[PDB]
């Protein structure tokens, strides 16, 4: 029930007999998986983790100074000297200074005058690296069980069934994952994170609690002073001369003095880039897609087998309406009949009594024994009006609803999606290899191109007359000599005969 | 203020105090008055500035010299810091700007 | 908009016999507009028998 409230959401159905099935996850979006037979399932991507991060490189913006000293030398002396110019924490300058009978000496000419002072980095931000094995991606799997549906679980304490929702961690060390959902069966996810966020041109600068994400062309062009990462209590900097300020000249002495905190400088020029949260020493990062392929072999139904509800079901508000054209009805069951399956039918007219449209969630059923107990289901409305009954009997209740648009439109913008889809998926789509799924990924693909205009289109799905029109239309393609006419007509033949040999 | 030798040569540890006066100690050669004229002195604290004073002959004036003694040339240090609150004076104003992007 | 939705739903509910009144009604033209005119007839009184 975790698709429901969200923007972004695409919709996968795979072949009857086909146990695998691919998907692309984006992290603004979500994807919802059907079949004939298996539950529906919703896979979302939380969280993008960055941990075990290397250092490349530290600046420090604000910094200090202590113990200045200065030594000047006259004319016919030489260069000064100073002690603290071989120790690499002092920096000194060296310059010239006119010198006279006024400053002690007689000859008449300009002298060497050198000044150096420590230099000692109260503060400083960090740069790191991102490494592709160091990534790891969140997916969130939630099974459409005829949940409650209430947003009264958050977080991952509690009120969250083990067998209704699970959480998966995708890393590039074992892509291959084995996904247990308790009564429902287990699955299998083989996730390949590819065609992201380029991160060979970025880095992550660390600076005053805060995180923010940096080009590598623009990290080294700053021009502050800078030690690349070595664990040690001292570490010895380069270029410290940018922040220390020297004045003019004296004749006897030289007053250096330091600049204080460029944090404001940073911040300003900070004020375009791409901002990230971090805990501890991980980093969260929002942006990045993933592809991923799931297996489907052990995941079966949970009530199956249970029997009709011969209760009383009421609506417990007016059905609402999400933005993908899909109802959700919550309905309230009164009775003890313990776990019962939920006859829900749609039609068209009250007498008809005639399945018109399909159901999002598999196998609808009540979840608890309880007297008064209460249930969520999610469903697609054809397009026009409809009417939604509930239960048998004299006390069978009737709902009507509305949908707008057109079957031709929606099949157009889901075919769209989906050549979108297969275009995204441009490696690892097919295989190669042993033979024997070639076949079967050629019509693996061709359902999930063409399965939602398909099942859109040709009628009730009588899955009978469309084999003759499929057989009538080889033939036509076959007795015909002229070229570029048998060739499209038999392709066209056997893409109808196999969309009606998958499921519809 | 203090007077010291470190190795052949006389340094005089001079406070906030010990401001605009002249101050008489003893070296090898003799008595030795030596004036201070630190205009930019500051109170006791590491950050300490030290440079060399020289002698001179007093039939001349002072140019561009805060610091005279005669027996010989004298190293002068003190702090420099603000009215011991730890923290030096820093104030350079030189605004470095960055790239934006 | 308020037909259009509802013949259509109705001609992807029974396609074959859809069929049958179009291609009857498509040799009763004299020419090639008059028996698309004869067709949409058709398909305008598909909805509602009376
Ligand atoms: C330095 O000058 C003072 C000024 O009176 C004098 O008293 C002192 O003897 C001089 N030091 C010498 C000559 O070593």
């Amino acid at each position: 029930i975790r698709c429901i409230g969200i923007g972004n959401r695409d919709f996968i159905e795979g072949m009857s007999g086909g146990t695998w099935v691919d998907i692309v996850l984006e992290h603004g979006g979500c994807v919802t998986v059907m079949s004939n037979n298996k539950p529906t399932l919703d896979f979302e991507l939380v969280t993008t983790t960055a941990s075990n991060m290397a250092e490349v490189r530290s600046y420090c913006y604000e910094a200090n100074i202590s113990e200045m000293a200065s030594d000047s030398r006259c004319p016919t002396q030489g260069e000064a000297y100073l002690d603290k110019m071989a120790d690499s924490q002092f920096v000194c300058k060296r310059g010239y200074v006119d010198r006279g009978w006024g400053n002690g000496c007689g000859l008449f000419g300009k002298g060497s005058i050198v000044t150096c002072a420590k230099f000692t980095c109260v503060k400083k931000l960090t740069g790191k690296s991102i490494q592709p094995e160091n990534l790891e991606y969140r997916v969130l799997v939630s099974v459409h069980a005829s949940q409650h549906g209430g947003m009264i679980n958050n977080d991952t304490n509690h009120q969250h069934d083990k067998e209704n929702r699970a959480r998966i961690d995708i890393t590039a060390s074992a892509p291959r994952v084995e996904v247990e959902l308790g009564s429902f069966g287990s699955i299998s996810m083989e996730c390949e994170p590819r065609s992201g966020l380029n991160f060979g041109d970025l880095y992550y600068l660390t600076m005053n609690n805060k995180h923010w994400l940096v080009n590598r062309d623009w990290f080294h062009d700053l021009s502050l002073p800078w030690h690349t990462g070595a664990t040690s209590n001292n570490h010895h900097w380069n270029n410290k001369e940018a922040l220390v300020e020297f004045r003019e000249a004296h004749a006897k002495k030289q007053t250096a003095v330091v600049l204080g905190s460029q944090e404001g400088a940073v911040h300003a020029a900070l004020a375009g880039a791409l901002e990230a949260e971090s805990d501890g020493h991980k980093a969260t990062i929002y942006s990045g897609h993933l592809k991923c392929r799931l297996k489907l072999d052990k995941l079966r139904l949970k009530g199956m087998s249970y029997a009709l509800c011969t209760g009383a079901f009421t609506f417990a508000r007016t059905p609402s309406e999400t933005i993908h054209g899909t109802a959700t009805v919550e309905l309230q069951y009164a009775g003890e009949d313990g776990p019962c399956k939920v006859p829900i039918v749609i039609t068209s007219d009250t007498n008809s009594m005639a399945s018109t449209g399909r159901l999002i969630t598999a196998n609808p059923v009540v979840t608890e024994s309880g007297a008064n107990s209460k249930m969520m289901v999610e469903i697609d409305p054809p397009f026009g009006d409809s009417y939604i009954i509930v239960g048998t009997g004299t006390t069978k209740i009737t709902h009507h609803w509305h949908r707008a648009g057109s079957s031709i439109g929606r099949a157009f913008e889901a075919t769209m999606r989906g050549a979108k889809r297969m275009a995204v998926l441009g490696d690892t789509a097919w295989d190669f290899g042993s033979v024997g799924g070639m076949f079967n990924s050629v019509g693996k693909f061709v359902h999930q191109v063409f399965g939602s205009a398909f099942k859109a289109l040709f009628g009730g799905m009588s899955w009978f007359t469309q084999l003759l029109i499929g057989f009538l239309l080889i033939w036509m393609g076959l007795n015909a000599r002229g070229g570029t006419v048998a060739m499209s007509f038999m392709g066209i033949g056997a893409m109808l005969i196999f969309l009606a040999t998958s499921v519809s | 203020v203090e007077v010291t030798k470190k190795g052949d040569t006389y340094y005089m540890f001079a406070d906030k105090k010990d401001a605009g006066k002249v101050v008489t100690f003893e070296t090898e050669s003799g008595p030795n008055r030596c004036s201070i004229q630190a205009m930019d002195i500051g109170h006791m604290c590491p950050a300490t500035m030290s440079y060399e004073c020289p002698v001179l002959e007093p039939q001349y004036e002072p140019e561009d010299v805060d610091c005279w003694c005669n027996s010989t040339a004298a190293w002068i240090v003190y702090g420099t810091c603000t009215h011991k609150t730890t923290g030096e004076t820093r104030r350079s104003r030189r605004s470095i700007t960055l790239p934006s992007h």
